[PDB]
């Protein structure tokens, strides 16, 4: 009855939830959480960008835009449809 | 092997093309397309805006059609809408 | 040499800038700045809506900032209107 | 007066008047003056497509949105705003 992309944006959701809720608040990523998540999550679409530290690192701060130094699940989620916009134009 | 937070993400994009392909230009979702896609795509609380007021705002253009990028702006909203939910 | 259009591009994301840079995340153009930002740069048919209705429309993700492509739901937006007035 | 960012909007609308005015419907490009346009004015952003005539009409082509075989401002725009975010990424 959930339909596909319910169930897709519900794999989103529930892999914030895994790594924001294991230290600090529970609804956020701290950096540490962040940087966990893009190395298991996104070790395909984040291949390059994850060899470097620094570089992911980099993309937190971007993302969070009222600089508290984690990210919620609305400023989590523009990394999302970014990554989904990158993954349609490389099937060009 | 894609994980599976990779394969939601490459899912969101074959929902997409499911009803871009329906007619017309297969990189743009037209009026009744869209209409479709809330019916059979969204949850209720996302639906019960209407398609035409949906519509209105994904055609940041006005050329009449939503594409991918357009669409997108409603994925990003019905995930912030999902999240709220899912702690409430 | 980039081409007179090209440049016309590339200004478009120091317009950004300009705002951008002013406070807090180099990424983000806050209510206020967005304000400024419609004061300054936009035409009085874009002002007129009002800096927190436009607001509202470009947060797409709700975070509370307007990123770079946010703004650009403005600048298409502008350009259609414009392109509108000058026929 | 005009601010930058009106600057940045007449030209864009002054370079696709150009070529929309040559021929066919005054305020579109048909498929001639799309190219001429890429060809020229965006000489350096679409460096490498514009090495093929039919990189260019499927760019067109998937741009043309009523498929009406020309682009009108509308539909042109979005082929701009794509570029400026190409240019910042
Ligand atoms: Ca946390
Ligand atoms: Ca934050
Ligand atoms: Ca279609
Ligand atoms: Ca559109
Ligand atoms: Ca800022
Ligand atoms: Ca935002
Ligand atoms: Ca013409
Ligand atoms: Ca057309
Ligand atoms: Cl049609
Ligand atoms: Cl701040």
């Amino acid at each position: 009855k959930m339909s596909q992309l319910e169930r897709n944006i519900e794999t989103i959701i529930n892999t914030f939830h895994q790594y924001s809720v294991k230290l600090g608040h529970p609804d956020t990523l701290n950096q540490g959480e962040f940087k966990e998540l893009v190395r298991k999550d996104l070790q395909n679409f984040l291949k390059k960008e994850n060899k470097n530290e620094k570089v992911i690192e980099h993309i937190m701060e971007d993302l969070d835009t009222n600089a508290d130094k984690q990210l919620s699940f609305e400023e989590f989620i523009m990394l999302m449809a970014r990554l989904t916009w990158a993954s349609h134009e490389k099937m060009h | 092997m894609l994980t599976e937070l990779e394969k939601a993400l490459n899912s969101i994009i074959d929902v997409y093309h499911k009803y871009s392909l329906i007619k017309g230009n297969f990189h743009a979702v037209y009026r009744d397309d869209l209409k479709k896609l809330l019916e059979t795509e969204s949850p209720q609380y996302i639906r019960k805006k209407g398609a035409d007021v949906w519509f209105k705002e994904l055609d940041i253009n006005t050329d009449g059609a939503v594409n991918f990028q357009e669409f997108l702006i409603l994925v990003i909203k019905m995930g912030v809408a999902a999240h709220k939910k899912s702690h409430e």
